[PDB]
DNA sequence: GACTATGCACGTAAAACAG
DNA sequence: CTGTTTTACGTGCAT
DNA sequence: AGTCATTCATGACCTTGGT
DNA sequence: ACCAAGGTCATGAAT
């Protein structure tokens, strides 16, 4: 039956709804990875990429059939994007084989490029390992996929528009915010005088940025221009997040229309505002926080990312702690077992089955299953239980860490001292100059 | 670009992309793949629209002009924007087409269920509350009009799926369609996602 | 230094040489898989594809960066090819999502198609598992790649041109050839009266094929309904060619006035000019060297190709047993003195210390000693007290048979029969 | 389709496909370039060849006609057929071009060797056969054809011209037009099947 | 996500060859 | 308006 | 292996606009 | 040809 007639007041309300929640495929206030990104950084993980350069086809293919239903070249294309040093500050993936010029260069299909996860790249995916950030389901429902990678390097404001700001300034403020919660935008700009671009050079608008950092405005940006004197007595002033694709001809357009380049310094001033050789910039602070799309600013962003780690660290605590507990307990058990290795090696022979053997360790002990397990899963090697005295030592080794970790659990103040030493750590290793 | 064919029952199925319009052209026309995202009608100029091969090719096949056309998307939330527009493209222009209400928007399958690995045991448009009616076996989930012979489950029984459109529209709804899609001043759209 | 000037009598001899050994990327007289094929059937293996339909991107990607430097769509494209039932007899890969019409249908990129290894598909890759066919190196030098998958189903003459011939007729002859070596082409055509095409219908040329089967070159023939409509008119319409140009080719006859619309001579005109009833070039690579063969060679080498597959699966599986019966043979003994052994393995010292010290109270070997120490306190419940005893004969039987396949030329073929018969039946095809 | 540039040293590098001619146009550490994306000269008709944008675009850039052009392939045995033809395409037509011998066929790298996973330690070799032995504990590569070499690396065959190239045609003569009508172009089949008696 | 030229061989159906 | 040679069209795997 | 149009938003630079 | 509205072009991740 051709049933179910419906209102275009109906159907265009319901379809367009679906499609608009497909506009939370936009950078999160925490990871600052927009899913089509998040997923390519994880699939390059899971598959183990410090190693050699893995082609692409395989790399994208594997991204493209486990975590992303959408296009191939839609996927990979976006990846190339993360390859372009002159697009990000920390390039969250290094490839080789014609990334693509600032000179309008079409990059080559998957068939040619080989890539690999990048240094700073490590960072963000640097603790998925444990039950850190909360992971969700595959679309195929095969593997599981993470909902925002936990993140060392503050990709969010170091990369809706949010311009680069340089690991250097970012973790520096990051520091401050922590030990001092309530902060003014004016004292925190002291650390991040402005956004660093790969092609920084000069950015003008002190009072313009200053307000923008809470309002979430318009700055200014000037070229890398040079003053020097050629031979024979002529002027030599030439050029060293824009695009060199149209500025190459844009220079030579001035000359073609003779309406004003190592051929009057007022003259440079004409091109320096009309030739698009000193355009820029805008800023449109906009992400998704609280699974809900919002404009924020320099204080929110750092604010939520501080909170985002508060719970990463707390997790890496609560977990690693439980893993220890679980270990010290078969250690704590195996030690005991040494005392009566003889008797134990006894009934485990005359016992009966496999599952028969552990049960029968209700007598001459009170050990638990996980206690009993390894006592039976052992192998006649380790019956050389040399740990007679060692295992004793472990009881304190692994009990120390279970003293610390659990201490990170109540210790609000110790906690941040972590998030410091770490953030400082990247500050240094994967630390950047200035621009 | 068309797919061949006496207007006894109209009959004109509108697929998404040459994969679909390819899978379709291969079991029940008494077809014209629409390629990419169509133009947002209220989003540009009339001269604009006449320049777009998607508006053009469309109005070519079947006369009409300004003064059973089934429309087959996918499940993609991507696939909606391609319902959303076309209806606007069938609405702002070609009013009576759906004012009569001859146009209908096809009801693709969601989750197919499988079983025997050699004995073949398949099934079949809401994997939400619907899917419960169907361990020990297997499942699927449909990724959009393409990865689907099977195609005659939405193909060769017309009423076996389709959904008739526009019924008792009226006015004050042209209000929302210039609000939701097309191209407002941004303000309105940001605003309709107060119910989002 | 811009050194090394060379003769175009030189350079055009040396380059063109490289390129011509890139024309042993052509079907082998055994697998009948041309490498760009061989490699996609293996990569779909290694990755485990009876399971669900795995996309493509991943599938081709993985083919395309471990076993094949060349294009993506060059790779996959060829794959689609193996998907087309109306291209092969046994489709050595099943996909889903618009394979492609006989009606000139462009198939969709990797972004849409989902595929999986096919039934008969199994066959060929059905014993790579062991040290069967001899495998070579990756290009990256990462994994290793096989040089001709060993093959159950005679892909070679069931699929340089070689037309389909139907598993049915093929393994049937295959049988004969074995138990009777020297055979005439005339008595063997009794089993394969001709090539079956997916769209067989009618093929004319009895004396033409007959000679071709040894000559490895020739030309056959191939033909494409009679009924009466209402009102009193003629109704004669149509049900390895191509329906892409025969659709218009019919309507070309009508356009130039030179099809259920009444002379039967008329059909005769189209049935020779309209391409509605339109060769063979037996050519592959044997002895790693490109040759023309025929119905006798092909079966001849493929018989020999298995001779050595079976021999391998023998020599190997045999050695795997020997190696097992020996730690069984050992562990049994060990039962006798579980007590004493459970002894010095405590007071022993290290790990490597423990096995050595089993120089005394025994004479077991390393592989003997290993599992005696790798054991786990579970199995110290050595219930096999009496079982292991039984194994000594279980695993010693198979090592009696297998090793017997090694000298038994006659028993050997009786294998290759029962098997080939086996596919004959399971993955057996009708006729055409 | 060209790549920009006073004929002081000629200079015209012929790459294979826009990936190479893209990697090169970026790595122009040495343009004193045009992607070739070719017909077998002796394989068709003169009218034929004039219809082919590959013959056309070629003879366009740089005048000459009928009456340092470096040519950069890959390692692909696929990449030879694209040496093989062009030379014929530089030979049957544009004779003096290589009769003078001004054309040369670039000597790409084979196997690059690596080492430190952070200290960077690269190498180079244009024969991974007898040559490669001159170079455990470290790592290796094998070069898959003019492309996977970044634009920077690309100056290993790019920005030192003589650091690689190979000058061509020297002391040709005749009785060699014999073999080039035999080998490539398009014989009667018989001859070709026949030259692979030395194959 | 479908256009597009070409080589590699080898058949042959459709154009051009002359007066 | 013939009968001939010649010419382009097609197909899988590459570029 | 590039070609090509459009969605979706938002801005500065060019095309019409009139007389 | 002024000064102003309108019109275009561009940028990432999708079809
Ligand atoms: C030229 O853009 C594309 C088109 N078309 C738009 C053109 C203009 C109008 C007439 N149709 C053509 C076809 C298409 F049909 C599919 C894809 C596509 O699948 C894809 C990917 O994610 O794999 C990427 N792109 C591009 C971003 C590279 C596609
Ligand atoms: C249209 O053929 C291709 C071309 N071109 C030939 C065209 C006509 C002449 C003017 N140039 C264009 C470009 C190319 F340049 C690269 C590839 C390619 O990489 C590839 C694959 O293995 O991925 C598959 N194919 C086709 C088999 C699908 C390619």
């Amino acid at each position: 039956q051709n049933m179910s007639l419906e209102d275009i007041m109906g159907e265009r309300f319901g379809r367009y709804s679906k499609y608009i929640i497909q506009d939370r495929a936009l950078p999160d206030i925490r990871d600052g990875l927009k899913p089509v990104q998040r997923r390519i950084l994880y699939s390059m993980n899971k598959d183990s990429n410090d190693k050699s350069y893995r082609k692409s086809a395989k790399s994208v293919g594997n991204i493209m059939g486990n975590f992303h239903p959408h296009g191939d070249s839609s996927i990979y294309d976006a990846m190339v994007r993360m390859s372009q040093n002159w697009k990000n500050r920390e390039i969250l993936v290094e490839m080789h084989g014609n990334n693509g010029s600032m000179d309008g260069d079409p990059p080559a299909a998957m068939r040619y490029t080989e890539a690999r996860l990048s240094e700073i790249a490590g960072y963000l995916l640097q603790d998925i390992e444990k039950k850190t950030v909360p992971f969700a389901w595959n679309f195929d429902d095969t593997e599981k996929e993470p909902t925002v990678l936990p993140a060392a390097f503050p990709n969010l404001l170091v990369n809706t528009d949010i311009p680069p700001h340089n690991l250097a300034e970012v973790i520096d403020a990051a520091v401050y915010m922590i030990d001092h919660p309530t902060a003014k935008i004016d004292k925190l700009m002291e650390f991040l005088p402005g956004p660093d671009f790969p092609t920084g050079a000069i950015i003008q608008g002190r009072d313009e940025i200053k307000k923008a950092y809470e309002t979430g405005g318009r700055v200014v940006v000037r070229s890398k221009t040079e003053i020097e004197k050629l031979k024979g007595g002529k002027e030599q002033i030439v050029i060293t997040e824009i695009n060199k694709a149209n500025l190459v001809k844009k220079i030579d357009d001035v000359r073609v229309n003779n309406k004003v380049i190592e051929l009057t310094e007022l003259v440079l001033n004409y091109l320096f505002k009309y030739t698009d050789l000193q355009i820029n910039y805008n800023f449109n602070m906009v992400a998704i926080d609280n699974f809900t799309p919002r404009q924020v600013g320099i204080v929110p962003i750092l604010s939520s990312y501080i909170a985002h780690r508060r719970e990463v660290i707390l997790a890496r605590s609560r977990f690693d702690k439980e893993k220890a507990e679980k270990r010290l307990h078969i250690v704590e058990g195996l030690i005991r077992v040494i005392s009566i290795l003889d008797e134990v090696i006894a009934l485990i022979r005359a016992s009966e089955n496999k599952a028969d053997a552990k049960e029968n360790l209700k007598v001459s002990y009170d050990f638990t299953e996980e206690q009993a397990e390894a006592i039976v899963t052992l192998q006649l090697y380790r019956l050389t239980n040399t740990d007679v005295v060692v295992l004793q030592e472990e009881e304190a080794e692994l009990r120390e860490k279970i003293a610390m970790l659990a201490a990170i659990i109540g210790d609000e103040r110790t906690m941040y001292n972590l998030m410091k030493k770490e953030l400082r750590e990247v500050k240094k290793k994967f630390a950047t100059p200035r621009l | 670009t068309p797919a061949q064919s006496n207007p006894a029952k109209n009959e004109l199925y509108l697929v998404e992309g040459d994969s679909a319009g390819g899978s379709a052209k291969q079991d029940r026309k008494f077809i014209l793949p629409l390629r990419g995202k169509v133009i947002n009608t209220a989003k540009a100029k009339m001269a604009d629209i006449l320049k777009n091969e998607e508006i053009n090719t469309m109005i070519y096949t079947i006369g009409a002009g300004v003064g059973k056309i089934i429309i087959m998307t996918d499940a993609d939330t991507d696939g909606a924007h391609i319902q959303t527009l076309l209806l606007t493209f069938f609405y702002r222009y070609m009013r009576p087409l759906v004012e009569a209400g001859h146009v209908y928007i096809a009801l693709p399958p969601l989750y197919k269920m499988s079983k025997g690995k050699g004995k073949k045991e398949e099934v079949a448009a809401w994997t939400d509350g619907e899917l419960e009616e169907l361990k020990g076996a297997t499942l699927q989930r449909y990724k959009g009009l393409g990865e689907m012979d099977q195609l005659w489950e939405t193909t060769m029984n017309p009423e076996t799926r389709t959904l008739i459109r526009v019924t008792i529209e009226d006015l004050a709804r042209a209000e929302r369609r210039v609000n939701v899609l097309m191209g407002d001043k941004v303000e309105p759209r940001r605003k309709w996602i107060e119910d989002n």
